[PDB]
RNA sequence: UUGACCUCAAAUCAGGUAGGAGUACCCGCUGAACUUAAGCAUAUCAAUAAGCGGAGGAAAAGAAACCAACCGGGAUUGCCUUAGUAACGGCGAGUGAAGCGGCAAAAGCUCAAAUUUGAAAUCUGGUACCUUCGGUGCCCGAGUUGUAAUUUGGAGAGGGCAACUUUGGGGCCGUUCCUUGUCUAUGUUCCUUGGAACAGGACGUCAUAGAGGGUGAGAAUCCCGUGUGGCGAGGAGUGCGGUUCUUUGUAAAGUGCCUUCGAAGAGUCGAGUUGUUUGGGAAUGCAGCUCUAAGUGGGUGGUAAAUUCCAUCUAAAGCUAAAUAUUGGCGAGAGACCGAUAGCGAACAAGUACAGUGAUGGAAAGAUGAAAAGAACUUUGAAAAGAGAGUGAAAAAGUACGUGAAAUUGUUGAAAGGGAAGGGCAUUUGAUCAGACAUGGUGUUUUGUAU
RNA sequence: CACGGACCAAGGAGUCUAACGUCUAUGCGAGUGUUUGGGUGUAAAACCCAUACGCGUAAUGAAAGUGAACGUAGGUUGGGGCCUCGCAAGAGGUGCACAAUCGACCGAUCCUGAUGUCUUCGGAUGGAUUUGAGUAAGAGCAUAGCUGUUGGGACCCGAAAG
RNA sequence: GUCGAAUUUGGGUAUAGGGGCGAAAGACUAAUCGAACCAUCUAGUAGCUGGUUCCUGCCGAAGUUUCCCUCAGGAUAGCAG
RNA sequence: CGUGGAGGUCAGUGACGAAGCCUAGACCGUAAGGUCGGGUCGAACGGCCUCUAGUGCAGAUCUUGGUGGUAGUAGCAAAUAUUCAAAUGAGAACUUUGAAGACUGAAGUGGGGAAAGGUUCCACGUCAACAGCAGUUGGACGUGGGUUAGUCGAUCCUAAGAGAUGGGGAAGCUCCGUUUCAAAGGCCUGAUUUUAUGCAGGCCACCAUCGAAAGGGAAUCCGGUUAAGAUUCCGGAACCUGG
RNA sequence: CUAUCUAGCGAAACCACAGCCAAGGGAACGGGCUUGGCAGAAUCAGCGGGGAAAGAAGACCCUGUUGAGCUUGACUCUAGU
RNA sequence: GUGGCCUAUCGAUCCUUUAGUCCCUCGGAAUUUGAGGCUAGAGGUGCCAGAAAAGUUACCACAGGGAUAACUGGCUUGUG
C-alpha cells in the first residue's frame, strides 16, 4: 500500500463517485443555446440593450481593494443626485441597489457622471406614438466600460525627508501592540490618590 | 495508447510480468497509507518524516487574503516599467523627473532587497518594504513612500 | 441439486 | 450500458456439485437456469472494464503549437515535392504558390466556379476525386460512412460572396478563410502538402494574419517560429569553401580488405 | 449536401421509413417517369402511378414490352401489368411484380384530381 | 311565548376538491451493513442503498437578523478558482467547506402591527339578462372577534406651504411562435460483360441540389428525396408594428421645504442538558425536554467568561422568472460504438414461452432466391420419398434452404501395422512438384524480305 | 502413485479514470497555460479573445513576524573546451557544467544589548561544535507518451458471512 | 409395533424468520434449517487456490538484512534491467 | 508479425468473380506470419504512412453450443397368463370380433364422488412425432359435437376466526380494537283526500361485513331417452316459497 | 425371474494419451523412463488383483489477523425494569 | 570529574501534567481570567519500533494447506 518514495496522495474516491460523474459534453450545444437565447431576448426587447447599466464600485478584501469593479446598483442617493428616481431608473435601464451606501466621494461622483453620460447617450421613446427607430446595441457595459482610476503620474520629484519608512511601519506595529498596556498604565497613574 | 503498452508484449507470457510465486493479488499489504506506524514504518520514517503528530497552533476561519503579500525583489523593479520608457528613465538619471512605480497596482505587497538596482533615483509606492531594500533605493537616490 | 448419502463415511476417516 | 450483464440475481453454487465456481442463474424451466453469469468469460455476461463516458475523448494542444503546425502546413503548400507526394496532380501546373484573381470570390454558380479551376489547372485533381469514389471496407458502411474519396484542392478566400456555395457541391474541393485555416484541411492525414488555390486578397492578408519581419501578426503575442538552421541544404555548407579549407582529404569510401 | 437540422442522413432511419411506410406515402414512392412525348405535352417529368395507366418497360428482361397496369401492389412496392406474365409449367400465368422506376408512362388515366395535380406541378394539359 | 347569538351536528341538500399511477431529475423523513482501518469497538463506507411522504417542467433557494474588517461589498442559483486548503479525525485510516475574485444569468417585491369612522367603502353564493376563461342589476349570506383603500422599513405616514410633470381599455391587419400541406434542375443516349447494368468505356447535362435511401450488382443525372425559395391552412398570443373606436379622469401617481410622528412578527430569540449531525474545533445546524427575554433593543462578528467600545444586519410571516438538473415520458439529430454467444434480458408473436405456492426468476430463436418461378408431367413404391424431367444465373440455392469450418462419421483410393500411436537427425523406397535450359553472338546456308 | 485437461468451434482475463513520481519528445520561456466563459463559424469541428485564476519567480519560523551581494556574486583543488608559445611533445592563461571544501548573505534558536526613549518601548552591532525542504547572473509552465504509485469492481473467476 | 384411544384423518382457521411451533431430536417451518425463501446493498472482502491469449533479439535474479499481533504476507536494503 | 475500426494515398482489386472456406500443391521469411495456383462461393476488399482499441488462447472442475469413445453395450425381469381362428390392413405377439384359458374376488383391477385437473368425455378422419418393442390402436394428431334444475348445490346462517367505522397510536406504508369514552338507526298502523307522502301518534335499540359446495338449512320422485346430458331433458305424478 | 443368444429399442458414469511384466533409480510403491524378459489379427462369457479405478476443491488436523451457533463476573452496549 | 572500573538494568505518536521563556495567538479593537502554542522532562505501552479484548463447538461452515499431524511406503535402528 505504502511503497517507494512518492508523495502522499489524497484522492477522495472512497464513495460511490461513479454514480456522480458529470462530463460536460453539453458545452458546445449549451453555448449555442446561450447565444440563441441572447438573440431571442434581444428580439423581444428589440431596441433595448440586453443588459442594464451597472455601477463602478471598489472591491473588498485588501487583496483586491486596489482594483475597481462592476457592481449591482446605483445607490439611491446617486440617482437622486443625478436627477431622477429609482422607480423610473429601473425602467430606463439602471440598476438600483438599496442596500449599499456611499462612503466615498470619488465613487459617488464617478457613478453620478456615469449616470449623466448614460442619460445623454440614450433616447427614451414616448409611450404614445412614433417608435423612432434606433438601431439597437447589445452592451451597455461595452459603451460605458469600467475605468481603473489613475492613482498618480509617471514622473515626479523626490521628497526624501529622512525617517526611513521601515521604522515607520515598525513603530505603527509597536504602538498598536502596546496601546492597551499604555492606557492601563495611564489609568493606574491617574488612580494615584 | 494500447499498442505501445507492455500488455501486448506480455501476451503468451503467463503471469503477465507479475510473478509465479508472488502472484499479483488484490491488496497484499493494505489499502492506502495503512501501516504507517507498523509494517510500512520504514517507508514513512525514511521518505515522509514528520507525517505523524501535530506541531503547532490552529487558526479557525483562516482566509488566504489577510496573508496576501506577494514579494518583489529590487533586482527586477523596472520590469514594472514598460520598455518604451525604461531606457529613457535610465539615461535620464535625474531627479525632478524620477519615475513612480506602483507595485500594488502590479500585484505586489512587499519589496525586498536581493540585489543591485542601478544608481538611478526612483519613487517606489509600496505597502511594505524591507530595511535593506529601502537602504538600497535611497542609496540609488530615490525614496519609498508607503501606501495602502 | 443432489446430496447423495453414501459418500458420507466417518468410519476410518478420522 | 451500466446495467449490462448485471440484470440477474445470480449466485455461485459453490463446491461439491462438480462445476466451476462462477455465479449461476437460478430458477427452472428455461435453459438459462444454471448458466454462468456476471462474468467476462460468460455468455450474457459483463465485459471486462466496461467502457465509460468519462474517458478522455478530446485533447488540449497548446495554442502556439497549433499555430506552429498550421504555419508549417501553409509553408508546405509552396513545395511541389510535398504536393505531389500527396497525390494532388500538379505536374502540369505552371508554378506554386498558385494565386488567382479576387473575382473568384464573387462567383455564384458552380459551373463558372469549376470552369475557372479547369482553366487554372486543377482539372486532374478534380477528376481524381470523381474517379476515386469507392465503397468503404469496414463496418463503417452501416455506420453512415459508406463512401471514401480523395480531396481536391483547398480554395482560400478573404471575403465570401458566393464561392463557398459555388463549390459546396463539387466533390473534393474545400473552401476556407485565411483567418481560420484549419490544419485538418491543410495537412490531411498529417501528410503535408495540400494543393491550395489562394486568391490575391487572401495571399495579401496572410501577412496581416501571421506577420513578417516588418509588420505585426494580428494575433496577440504571436511571433512566427524562428529557424534553428539557416538553410536545409547542408551539402552546400559542407562544400562551400571554408570547411574544405579546414578539411583533411578523404578515403576511398569502401575500405580495402586488408588481411 | 444537407444543411437542415430536421433532415436525417441515416441509413437505418431511411430504410425503416421506406419499409414501414403506409399506403399513402408508398403512392409517392412508387412514382414513374413520363415518356418524352408526354413530358413535352404536359410539361412534367414524373407522376404517381395508378391502375388504368398504360406503360412501357425500359429495364429488365421484359425490356420493350408495353401494357396497361393491372394492380399497384403497394405492400410489395411493385406494379403488375397485363401482358407481362410468367407462364408456369402448370399452364398458369403469374403476374410479374415490376418497379415503376423501371417504367415509362405512355398514356395516362385522367380525372379531375390528376388534372389538378398536373396544373399544380405546372402543367398545360 | 317568540325571536336572536355561541358551539356542535345531520342531510343521495347546492356546487367543488383529495386520493391512485409514474418517479431520471426535485423537497423532506427514516436509515443500514458489506467494505477500509491489513484485527476492531469510535471513525469510514454514508448524513449512502433499501423504506415512507410530497411536487414540477424544472423543483428548491431567493431579495440578507448575509459577507466582511476592505478605499468595503450587496437576493438566490450554477461554472472556473478558492482547495484536497482552513478545519475535523483511535490527529490513525481517512474526511473536508466558506468569504474574496472571473464568468453565465439577472428582477424585484407584499402582509401584520394605524380609526374609513362624515357613513363595510370589501367579498362568496343564488337569480334575471348580456357581448360569457367573465360583466350588470336585484336578493339571501360572510364579516366589525375586522373585509376593501393607505404603508412594509429601501422607508413611510398625518398636517402646513409651493409649484410643475405623466396616465386607460377594446377591435381590425401584419409580424412573431407552434403544428402542417404543396410546389420548385439535369441522360435512363450508344458499345461490351452479365440472369439483371446500378459495373467498364464513350459522349453529355444540372449543381445554393455529388446528403441519404430505393430500384434485378458501386446510380447526383430512373424514383422518393436533398439544396434554394415561393404559395397556403389551422391555432396560440399580447411579444411589438401599423390602423380604428371608446376618454377614461372634477380620478390616480411622482417630486421639493418645514413640523409632529414613525407602530416593525414570543413558549419565539436566547440559555442549560440530551441525542444526532457538521469541516465547525468550550458545543455548525436540527430536534427534544427544562427555563424563558427585551426595545437607544435583539442577532452576528468561527476560543469559553466578565468589562468597555466599534462594525454590520433587522429573525421568529410571505411571494417571485432566468441561468442549474434530468438512465423517466414525447419528438428530433448524430456516433473513430456492438454487429445476432456481441449489442438492452429482448434485431423475431420478449418481459413472450417455461419454472415456481408465492415474492420472483427468465430463455432460445435473424438471412432461399431478383422473382416462388416453392418442382407441372412420367415412373418404382402401401406411403413418405426416390429416380427422371422441368423452373431458375445457380437446386454445389429445394422452405431440414446464403456461405457452409472443426470435432465426429460414411464410401472410395493409397499406405503401414508381432502388447500403444505420435515426434527428431539422416537416408532408401513410392507418389507428387518448382526452377533454369531462349541468352547478345560471326551471321544472311534466309523465307513473309527487311523478318 | 500430486492438481486441471474426453473432443471441437466461438467467447474469454493488468482496462478506464482523478491526482501524482522518474524519464523522454514538442512549444513558449521568467514566464507559462486559448477552449469556466465571450466572439465566430462551412456548426459538438476550426479560428479569435479580455479580466482573473493556477503553477513558478523567496524562503523561514508553531506564530507574531522578518526576509537573501563586503568581495569582478568569494577563496582553494580538479575540470572539458578555447586562446597564446611550440615542428610536436608539452608550458602558461581563462576556465561554463559538475564534485568536494572553507567562507559571506536570508530566516528560526541562544546570546551581546549602541544612539535614542511615552522608562518601557526600540533592537544598532558583534557572535555561536545550533538549525532550514534556503540565496549566491532565475527554469519553469502546458501538452503528449512508456513505466511506476494510490483510490476506485481495479487483471478474470471464487467464499463462509453481514 | 399399535389398533377405541394422550387414536387416525379431511376441510376451515391461527401462529412467520432471530421469528414461529416444539410430549425437546436443535427437531419441523414447501426435497431448504445450530436461524427459510426472494430480490437488493453486491462486481461485498480475500495476506488463500486456479487461470492469465503472438514471434524473435539483448541483458538477467532471489529465496538474504532490519522492522511489523510479523511467521502462507508486506515495507526496507540487497541482487536485476 | 497479426486483428476490429479511423485520417491519408495507391485516380488500388472486384459479378470476366470481393471476402470466406478446403487444398500430405508451390514460393518467401529464424519466426510470428505473408504470398501464389487449384476447387467452392457469391459482393464487397486490400497494400503503404499514421491514429485508435472491447486487439492474438490449449488449459481457468472456464462460459455457451455441438460432437465422440463407452456401445448397438448396460439394459427394457415387481403386480400368477396367455392361446387359436377370422376380419381389417401395404404390413398384425399387441387393433376389433368370436372361441378358450385366467385374474381382481364386494377392506375389488367394480360402481360413484370430494379436492385437483380442464375438455382428457363422444364421434369422424388419421399415424410424421408420443405411447422407453410395435401399432391399422390411443388420454396422441386434425376436425367437430357435447354439460338444460323453482326442489341437487352455491347463494343465506353463524363457528373458530378475519376485518371497516368511530376513536386512539404512528414521521409514515399503516397498527390497535369490533361495541368500543359515537348525537351510530327503521318498523307498523295510519292521517289526508291542493297530494303526494309530510305531519299526527306509537314501537323499537340491536349497533357493519366476511367466514363451511363435510356443520345448520323451504321443497321431487318414478319410468324413458343420447355417440356423448340428466333427481336438470320427455311423459306422468307431487311439493315449497312468494304474491 | 434374470444373466445368456436373437428381433426391436437404447442410455449413463468415466476419458491427458493409453493399456504385458521383473528390477532399477526416481517426489523414496512406474502403463510409459533405463536394463532385461518378451511380444501374432479379431474376439465371447465370467472375474473382481491392479488401473495408488469412479463418486466429493478431506467432514479429522493445521493456517487464516475468514466466519457462524452456544456460554460466561470476557470487552463495549442495550430493550425493559 | 558531563554518574556507578568496562561489558546489561530500559520505552514513540495522541492525551494529561510539570519546569522554562514570561515570549506568540484567541483572526472587529482592547484589559483580566481561561484555553491554545514553542523549548525540555514525567505519567507507558515487558507481545518491550508500543491493538483497548474470555471460552466453547462431539451441530457446524468457508478459503486453503501435504509449508503441517493422524496410515502404508522410504532413510534410520535407539528400543524390540
Amino acid at each position: 500500500a505504502i511503497s517507494k518514495n512518492l508523495p502522499i496522495l489524497k484522492n477522495h474516491f472512497r464513495k460511490h463517485w461513479q454514480e456522480r460523474v458529470k462530463v460536460h459534453f453539453d458545452q458546445a450545444g449549451k453555448k449555442v443555446s446561450r447565444r440563441n437565447a441572447r438573440a431571442t431576448r434581444a428580439a423581444k426587447i428589440a431596441p433595448r440593450p440586453l443588459d442594464l447599466l451597472r455601477p463602478v464600485v471598489r472591491a473588498p478584501t485588501v487583496k483586491y481593494n486596489r482594483k475597481v469593479r462592476a457592481g449591482r446598483g446605483f445607490t439611491l442617493a446617486e440617482v437622486k443626485a443625478a436627477g431622477l428616481t429609482a422607480a423610473y431608473a429601473r425602467t430606463i435601464g439602471i440598476a438600483v441597489d438599496h442596500r449599499r451606501q456611499n462612503r466615498n466621494q470619488e465613487i459617488f461622483d464617478a457613478n453620478v457622471q456615469r449616470l449623466k453620460e448614460y442619460q445623454s447617450k440614450i433616447i427614451v421613446f414616448p409611450r404614445n406614438g412614433k417608435a423612432p427607430e434606433a438601431e439597437q446595441v447589445l452592451s451597455a457595459a461595452a459603451t460605458f466600460p469600467i475605468a481603473q482610476p489613475a492613482t498618480d503620474v509617471e514622473a515626479r520629484a523626490v521628497q526624501d525627508n529622512g525617517e526611513s519608512a521601515f521604522r515607520t511601519l515598525r513603530l505603527a506595529r509597536s504602538e498598536k501592540k502596546f496601546r492597551g498596556i499604555r492606557e492601563k498604565r495611564a489609568r493606574e497613574k491617574a488612580e494615584a490618590e | 495508447p494500447s499498442r505501445f503498452t507492455k500488455t501486448r508484449k506480455h501476451r503468451g507470457h503467463v503471469s503477465a510480468g507479475k510473478g509465479r510465486i508472488g502472484k499479483h493479488r488484490k491488496h497484499p499489504g493494505g489499502r492506502g497509507m495503512a501501516g504507517g506506524q507498523h509494517h510500512h514504518r520504514i517507508n514513512m520514517d525514511k521518505y515522509h518524516p514528520g507525517y505523524f503528530g501535530k506541531v503547532g497552533m490552529r487558526y479557525f476561519h483562516k482566509q488566504q487574503a489577510h496573508f496576501w503579500k506577494p514579494v518583489l525583489n529590487l533586482d527586477k523593479l523596472w520590469t514594472l516599467i514598460p520598455e518604451d520608457k525604461r531606457d529613457q528613465y535610465l539615461k535620464s538619471a535625474s531627479k525632478e523627473t524620477a519615475p513612480v512605480i506602483d507595485t500594488l497596482a502590479a500585484g505586489y505587497g512587499k519589496i525586498l532587497g536581493k540585489g543591485r538596482i542601478p544608481n538611478v533615483p526612483v519613487i517606489v509606492k509600496a505597502r511594505f518594504v524591507s530595511k535593506l531594500a529601502e537602504e538600497k533605493i535611497r542609496a540609488a537616490g530615490g525614496v519609498v513612500e508607503l501606501i495602502a | 441439486f443432489y446430496e447423495d448419502y453414501l459418500i458420507f463415511d466417518c468410519r476410518a476417516k478420522r | 450500458s451500466e446495467k449490462a450483464g448485471h440484470q440477474t440475481s445470480a449466485e455461485s453454487w459453490g463446491t461439491g456439485r462438480a462445476v466451476a465456481r462462477i455465479p449461476r442463474v437460478g430458477g427452472g424451466g428455461t435453459g438459462r437456469s444454471g448458466q454462468g453469469a456476471f462474468g467476462n468469460m460468460c455468455r450474457g455476461g459483463r465485459m471486462f472494464a466496461p467502457t465509460k463516458t468519462w474517458r478522455k475523448w478530446n485533447v488540449k494542444v497548446n495554442h502556439n503549437e497549433k499555430r506552429y503546425a498550421t504555419a508549417s502546413a501553409i509553408a508546405a503548400t509552396a513545395v511541389a515535392s510535398l504536393v505531389l507526394a500527396r497525390g494532388h496532380r500538379v505536374e502540369k501546373i505552371p508554378e506554386i504558390p498558385l494565386v488567382v484573381s479576387t473575382d473568384l470570390e464573387s462567383i455564384q454558380k458552380t459551373k463558372e466556379a469549376v470552369a475557372a479551376l479547369k482553366a487554372v489547372g486543377a482539372h486532374s485533381d478534380l477528376l481524381k476525386v470523381l474517379k476515386s469514389k469507392k465503397l468503404r471496407a469496414g463496418k463503417g458502411k452501416y455506420r453512415n460512412r459508406r463512401w471514401t474519396q480523395r480531396r481536391g484542392p483547398l480554395v482560400v478566400y478573404a471575403e465570401d460572396n458566393g464561392i463557398v456555395k459555388a463549390l459546396r457541391n463539387v466533390p473534393g474541393v474545400e473552401t476556407a478563410n485565411v483567418a481560420s485555416l484549419n490544419l485538418l484541411q491543410l495537412a490531411p492525414g498529417a501528410h503535408l502538402g495540400r494543393f491550395v488555390i489562394w486568391t490575391e486578397a487572401a495571399f495579401t492578408k496572410l501577412d496581416q494574419v501571421w506577420g513578417s519581419e516588418t509588420v505585426a501578426s494580428s494575433k496577440v503575442g504571436y511571433t512566427l517560429p524562428s529557424h534553428i538552421i539557416s538553410t536545409s541544404d547542408v551539402t552546400r555548407i559542407i562544400n562551400s569553401s571554408e570547411i574544405q579549407s579546414a578539411i583533411r582529404p578523404a578515403g576511398q569510401a569502401t575500405q580495402k580488405r586488408t588481411h | 449536401a444537407k444543411q437542415s437540422l430536421d433532415v436525417s442522413s441515416d441509413r437505418r432511419k431511411a430504410r425503416k421509413a421506406y419499409f414501414t411506410a403506409p399506403s399513402s406515402q408508398r403512392r409517392v414512392l412508387l412514382s414513374a417517369p413520363l415518356s418524352k412525348e408526354l413530358r413535352a405535352q404536359y410539361g412534367i417529368k414524373a407522376l404517381p402511378i395508378r391502375r388504368d395507366d398504360e406503360v412501357l418497360v425500359v429495364r429488365g428482361s421484359k425490356k420493350g414490352q408495353e401494357g396497361k397496369i393491372s394492380s399497384v401492389y403497394r405492400l410489395k412496392f411493385a406494379v403488375q401489368v397485363d401482358k407481362v406474365t410468367k407462364e408456369k409449367v402448370n399452364g398458369a400465368s403469374v403476374p410479374i411484380n415490376l418497379h415503376p422506376s423501371k417504367l415509362v408512362i405512355t398514356k395516362l388515366h385522367l380525372d379531375k384530381d390528376r388534372k389538378a395535380l398536373i396544373q399544380r406541378k405546372g402543367g398545360k394539359l
